[PDB]
């Protein structure tokens, strides 16, 4: 999951964008 | 602005800022 590892973790501007495709 | 926690609403916020017009997948682990 991804939406994990920012709420179920933590997650800066270039983990999101490491999602953005 | 620091890392932090963020679920889909926040979550795809910050991905929007991030890419935004890039669009992203934002799955849901359900």
């Amino acid at each position: 999951g991804i939406t994990e590892q920012c709420c179920t973790s933590i997650c800066s501007l270039y983990q999101l964008e490491n999602y953005c495709n | 602005f620091v890392n932090q926690h963020l679920c889909g609403s926040d979550l795809v916020e910050a991905l929007y800022l991030v890419c935004g017009e890039r669009g992203f997948f934002y799955t849901k682990p359900t």
